[PDB]
């Protein structure tokens, strides 16, 4: 339920093939770059960064709460069905 | 019987055959007439409570058929069942004594009348008789904390009850006579051992103190 | 327009009337802590965490049902307001038997994870711990009782959210065993969402059970392809290979929820 | 004008004149007391009149609550919203000590009833729906002919008391609980639910049963009503001292010699309610090691603060207890205070609904710790300790049992306090 | 008529049947008003 990390933004890659060791059954992996995640606070800053050293770039925007009208005395209606059936 | 869980049992199981006689019927409409239309989930408890008294306990076959006749799902039923305190879902011993056990009843020795019909009875708390008469269970207060320690047989119970007035009223209980509910001693229902105090003078006349039309 | 001003720990914020003082909370960034209460699932009030000193009080007000109005300065960081949270949760943890190493909620768990920022170092408990028997209502999710602390997140869940009448806390007192009582079996097409509405082990997955622990499992977004309502997921990869899926959020297509199929 | 040698109640100024049933309890003699009498004028004289006089008559909670009943009866008086008004009566009496209306349910049930369609008028409701306690079969029984009697004479349903009003009153017997004792969790028990408080706002006056606005008051409060607004609110409102306004039916038990469920006149120091109505205590005044004041919530009181303070609300909160429903028990030294409230807060624990988490968690945490205190099972910081926890459930909880369980071992912990460190002591002592 | 001290006339309590309560309940439909009525006859309508 804690939300203390949905509030920046980050810079994860296109994940690669990743194979097992022979021997020990690793997940031996020839891409370099896998295991680097940026942080960014807002986005155009994240993508300032993006095109400064030019990878392909693109963007998902943050998918913020919608306001949920909470209530407690809909639990207990006359009419309504929001009367809830268990407490 | 401390299990919150039901286990499928050959005798009690949603195949036992429950259901009600024509009064019945009657009995449980005029639970639901009781009530405003829409929100007739009120008649959850008197439906459960007219099983009480036609079963003398509440098998899970009971509980399920009260589920359609109520138009509620059956874990309501079940809810309604497993918290409130009579309503057993194990079989009971014909008479349920219930010993008023709580702090004010104790405090007038509620131990010596629970060592009473724990000797002559000879079974343990919460036990039934080899032959289904009696099932003792250290209840709390019932709402007649003033007098002596309670017990609350079925439904009528003794109060002003001593460990001595015990035994005689389980000496006529197990022959199957019913002693007179109520305070057990001289004690009718709320004066004081030492003669009544209040409750002196006639009461007054229909209406008094007219504050003009009124 | 008719949004109520009220303050939030000094700084004040318009609102709009009617609304509880969690929802009052996020508003600057406030995330009270919250154990029964879900944004999206009717609303509890039984957990006490969410429990906050409003200014003046002379009790502490429960900040999900209590509607706020004009000049509440909510008292965040207040001594009451962290006793209370304090005194609340060592009663949650009080029974919670220790299972954090064998409980796959461990590295993900609710109740870990506020014990860290909003809890005690030590115990003060010096007596026995409940154990509550455990049910089986399906090969899909588990069932540890003994892990509960009777957030009734899932009788609502299975109440309103799935529609479905099977589930609920019978007994009394410390003998709050939620599940079916009687020996039943839920398999609604969103049962497998259950596991995460529950904020402690006490339901997890049996096909994930004892699998990975989520400080390894690296995370990818991707959507659903089982059914056309396409929804937004995250798949758990680590070592190679896939474990479990977790619905994500996303309130036009899926919510929080997902399929037991997707699941 | 102020007599302070409040006492010796009279039988006009018991409002209950046949609580112990000594005379004809049924609809046949209630008439001859005074009941159903001028009704049909009070009620056509409409709501403000039962809202001033009962302002005058100054009628505070006798169900624990403590509150002035003449601004909750008026708390919700409101015009029409559509969805029907109702009242609730409550009847549950769950409390160890909890008799007086018992006796009145027993004996006294057509003022009962006679108070709900005068306070019906007073809320505008269309229907009451008292809940009598299950374990009260023989009462409940015995109500349910004062309803038949009211029925059909027109007192009460349509045309309530002649006043072309449409007030009803229905009966639930319980099936046992203390949690329904509480109206929040009362509300739940008639709306076809397990006993739970109800998170308060939104509270019982505006919606309190199946979502439309309901009526929650303790079984003498609209009992008394009646009786107060026929002969005069000031005049009930003569017994007792300031915000003390009125009689109590004192519930008279424990080492008492003579337990009795006394109307007695209220605000009176308990030397006077022990000896003179109950004749006297089991071994005298020096016998008794303390008493529990008005409640089992409520925290016991010994010799050294109960040798003359009042039984009144207010006297009783600077006691640092309360009053609630002058539920007295008496207890010599012989008993331990330990033993005695041992059975009290375990009573709890077998009550609590489990609802919220402080009352679910350390009523029972409070059980099995206390537990030890009656050998002495703990070392001298678990006073303070279990005095910790006293404080962490005290407000905390939805409903006011949780705190109902703090006040009772807190006023343990700060009167027998060197009790506890020599019974502490004995156990590591005989144990060594 | 005579106001006694030591008569206790509440004889019924302990003559009230197994269905008493229920006896009673059945019959006292007649004094009836029509209960209010929710737009519907249960919530899950
Ligand atoms: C645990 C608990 C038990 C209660 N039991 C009763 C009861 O048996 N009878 C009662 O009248 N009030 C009881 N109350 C008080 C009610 O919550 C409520 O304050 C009361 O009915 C108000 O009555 P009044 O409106 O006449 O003042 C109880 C409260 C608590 C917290
Ligand atoms: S649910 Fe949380 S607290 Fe409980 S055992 Fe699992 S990780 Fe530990
Ligand atoms: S099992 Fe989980 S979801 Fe269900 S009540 Fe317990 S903690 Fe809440
Ligand atoms: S204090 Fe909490 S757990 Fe106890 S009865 Fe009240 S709501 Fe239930
Ligand atoms: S004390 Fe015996 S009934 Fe409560
Ligand atoms: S959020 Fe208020 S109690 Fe769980
Ligand atoms: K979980």
């Amino acid at each position: 339920s804690g939300v203390n990390n949905t509030k920046k933004w980050k810079m994860e890659f296109d994940t690669r093939e990743r194979w097992e060791n022979p021997l020990m059954g690793w997940s031996s992996t020839a891409d370099p770059l896998s295991n680097l995640v940026l942080t960014f606070s807002t986005k155009e800053d994240a993508v300032a960064f993006a095109e400064k050293n030019g990878w392909s770039f693109d963007v998902e925007e943050r998918k913020v709460p919608k306001p949920k009208s909470k209530s407690y005395g809909a639990n207990f209606s006359w009419n309504k069905r929001t009367r809830v059936s268990t407490k | 019987g401390a299990l919150f869980v039901h286990r499928d049992t050959p005798e009690n199981n949603p195949d036992t055959p429950f259901d009600f006689t024509p009064e019945n019927y009657k009995r449980i409409e005029a639970i639901v007439k009781n009530y405003p239309e829409g929100h007739k989930a009120a008649a959850v408890l008197p439906v459960l409570d007219l099983a009480q008294r036609q079963n003398g306990w509440l098998p899970i076959s009971a509980m399920n058929k009260v589920a359609e006749i109520l138009q509620v799902p059956p874990m309501r039923v079940y809810e309604v069942a497993t918290f409130y305190t009579m309503y057993n879902r194990k079989p009971v011993g014909k008479y349920h004594i219930q010993v008023c056990t709580t702090t004010p009843c104790m405090l007038r020795n509620s131990d010596s009348i629970l060592e009473a019909i724990q000797k002559k009875l000879g079974i343990k708390v919460g036990e039934t008789t080899p032959d289904k008469l009696f099932t003792l269970i250290e209840v709390e207060c019932l709402g007649a904390c003033v007098n002596a320690p309670m017990v609350q047989i079925n439904d009528n119970y003794y109060e002003d009850l001593t460990p001595k007035d015990i035994e005689e009223i389980i000496d006529e209980l197990k022959a199957g006579k019913i002693p007179k509910p109520g305070p057990r001693s001289g004690r009718f229902s709320c004066e004081p051992a030492g003669g009544l105090t209040s409750l002196t003078e006639p009461p007054k006349g229909p209406g008094f103190g007219v504050q003009a039309g009124l | 327009s008719n949004l109520i001003e009220v303050f939030v720990d000094g700084q004040s914020v318009m609102v709009e009337p009617g609304t509880t003082v969690l929802q009052a909370c996020e508003k600057v960034g406030m995330q009270i802590p919250r154990f029964c209460y879900h944004e999206r699932l009717s609303v509890a009030g039984n957990c006490r965490m969410c429990l906050v000193e409003i200014e003046k009080a002379p009790k502490v007000v429960a900040a999900c049902a209590m509607p706020v109005m004009k000049g509440w300065n909510i008292l965040t960081n207040s001594e009451k307001s962290k006793k209370a949270r304090e005194g609340v949760m060592e009663f949650l943890l009080a029974n919670h038997p220790l299972d954090c190493p064998i409980c796959d909620q461990g590295g993900e768990c609710d109740l870990q994870d506020q014990s860290m920022m909003f809890g005690s170092d030590r115990s003060r408990f010096l007596e026995g711990k409940r154990a509550v028997e455990d049910k089986n209502i399906g090969p899909l999710v588990k069932t540890i009782m003994t892990r509960c602390i009777q957030c009734t997140r899932c009788i609502r869940f299975a109440s309103e959210i799935a529609g479905v009448d099977d589930l609920g806390t019978t007994g009394r007192g410390n003998d709050m065993q939620v599940g079916t009582y009687i020996e039943k079996m839920f398999m609604s097409e969103l049962s497998g969402n259950i596991i995460d509405i529950c904020p402690v082990g006490a339901l997890t997955s049996k096909p994930y059970a004892f699998t990975a622990r989520p400080w390894e499992t690296r995370k990818t977004e991707s959507i659903d392809v089982m059914d056309a309502v396409g929804s937004n997921i995250v798949v758990s990869t680590r070592t190679g290979e896939v474990m479990r899926i977790l619905p994500r959020m996303h309130e036009d297509i899926n919510e929080e929820w997902i399929s037991d199929k997707t699941r | 004008p102020k007599k302070t040698s409040f006492g010796s109640l009279k039988d006009e100024d018991r409002i209950f004149t046949n609580l112990y049933g000594r005379h004809d309890w049924r609809l046949k003699g209630a008439q001859s007391r005074g009941d159903w009498y001028k009704t049909k004028e009070i009620l056509l004289k409409g709501p403000d009149w039962i809202l001033g006089e009962v302002k005058t008559s100054g009628l505070r909670g006798r169900g624990g609550a403590g509150f002035p009943t003449g601004l909750k009866w008026s708390f919700m008086n409101k015009p029409s919203d559509g969805r029907p008004k109702y009242l609730v009566v409550n009847a549950d009496e769950g409390e160890p000590g909890t008799c007086k209306d018992r006796e009145i349910i027993r004996h006294d049930p057509h003022k009962l009833v006679e108070g709900c369609l005068v306070g019906g008028r007073a809320m505008g409701a269309r229907a009451a729906y008292i809940y009598i306690r299950g374990e009260f079969y023989n009462e409940a029984s015995n109500l349910q002919v004062a309803i038949r009697e009211a029925y059909e004479a027109g007192l009460i349903g349509k045309n309530a008391c002649g006043s072309g009003y449409d007030f009803d009153v229905f009966v639930v017997r319980g099936a046992g609980a203390y949690i329904c004792g509480e109206e929040t969790a009362l509300i739940e028990s008639i709306e076809g639910k397990q006993g739970k408080p109800r998170l308060k706002p939104p509270f019982p006056a505006d919606v309190g049963v199946f979502g439309c606005p309901t009526t929650v008051a303790n079984v003498e409060t609209v009992a008394v009503s009646p009786t107060i607004c026929r002969r005069g609110g000031a005049w009930f409102a003569s017994f007792g001292r300031e915000r003390n306004s009125g009689t109590k039916l004192f519930n008279i038990s424990g080492h008492v010699n003579h337990p009795c469920t006394v109307e007695e006149e209220m605000s009176v120091p308990l030397k006077e309610l022990i000896e003179k109505h109950a004749g006297g205590v089991i071994g005298g005044w020096d016998n008794l090691l303390a008493v529990i004041p008005g409640g089992s919530s409520t925290p016991l009181i010994p010799k050294s603060v109960c040798e003359t303070v009042l039984m009144d609300f207010d006297a009783l909160v600077q006691a640092q207890t309360g009053l609630g429903t002058a539920a007295v028990i008496v207890m010599d030294r012989s008993t331990d205070i330990v033993k005695a409230i041992a059975r009290l807060i375990e009573f709890y624990k077998h009550e609590s609904c489990g609802q919220c988490t402080p009352c679910r968690e350390g009523v029972d945490w409070m059980n099995k710790v206390m537990a030890r205190f009656v050998k002495g099972d703990a070392r001298p910081a678990e006073i303070d300790s279990l005095w910790e926890i006293s404080k962490q459930i005290e407000g905390h909880t939805i409903c006011a049992l949780g705190d109902g369980a703090a006040w009772p071992v807190q006023g343990l912990i700060r009167h027998f306090r060197p009790e506890l460190e020599e019974r502490m002591q004995q156990f590591a002592l005989q144990h060594q | 008529e005579p106001f006694d001290n030591s008569t206790y006339r509440n004889l019924q309590h302990h003559e009230y049947s197994t269905y008493t309560f229920l006896d009673l309940n059945v019959e006292l439909s007649k004094f009836r008003m029509p209960q209010p009525s929710s737009g519907r006859q249960s919530p899950r309508h």
